[PDB]
């Protein structure tokens, strides 16, 4: 759904540029189309390592044939929005829980 | 080929803190996924991660005579189109 986290097309290397920006904290994240999955998305979130310093995580979001969605088949989900409520609540999994949306320029005002 | 971790034991414990540790699957682990909590208690469980490089991982903070359920999970790479994915967990219980 057209919400603020959803960037709809985007290609996996352009989530990782824009994440990686210089600013952004662990946990900033998106969704996007999947690239390499027709009909997944992809989370897409801003980590750090000891070792590799700052990076990009990626999850594909998977589509159930009768329920909803998920990343692990443990933790389902009836729609993306409860989806990204739950993994701002805890990471359950994920490299960092997901704070707030990928910042993008905006026009002047 | 194996992606879930096998035989999660804990090697060292004392009342406060414990070692766990388990043999890595066969496949190339990015990173696991801890989880530890009383178990049946009605509070969200304490979440981690360590490398996946290693097959060991210190719990600290528990509260003595309590029992925890501990898990761990694999995620790791598959193919470039299942590119991060979680294994089934192992767990196992330990009263401090």
């Amino acid at each position: 759904q057209a919400e603020e986290w959803y960037f709809g097309k985007m290609g996996r290397k352009d989530a990782e540029r824009l994440l990686l920006n210089p600013g952004n904290q662990r946990g900033i994240f998106l969704v996007r189309e999947s690239e390499t999955t027709k009909g997944a998305y992809s989370l897409s979130i801003r980590d750090w390592d000891e070792v590799r310093g700052d990076n990009v995580k990626h999850y594909k979001i998977r589509k159930l044939d009768n329920g909803g969605y998920y990343i692990t088949t443990r933790a389902q989900f009836d729609t993306l929005q409860k989806l990204v409520k739950h993994y701002t609540e805890h990471a359950d999994g994920l490299c960092h829980k997901l704070t707030t949306v990928c910042p993008t320029v905006k026009p002047q005002t | 080929v194996s992606s879930v971790p096998t035989k999660l034991e804990v090697v060292a414990a004392t009342p406060t803190s414990l070692l766990i540790s388990w043999d890595a699957p066969a496949v190339t682990v990015d990173y696991y996924f801890i989880t530890y909590g009383e178990t049946g208690g009605n509070s969200p469980v304490q979440e981690f991660t360590v490398p996946g490089s290693k097959s060991t991982a210190t719990i600290s903070g528990l509260k003595p005579g309590v029992d925890y359920t501990i898990t761990v999970y694999a995620w790791y790479y598959y193919d470039d189109e299942y590119y991060m994915n979680e294994s089934s967990p192992i767990s196992i219980n330990y009263r401090t």
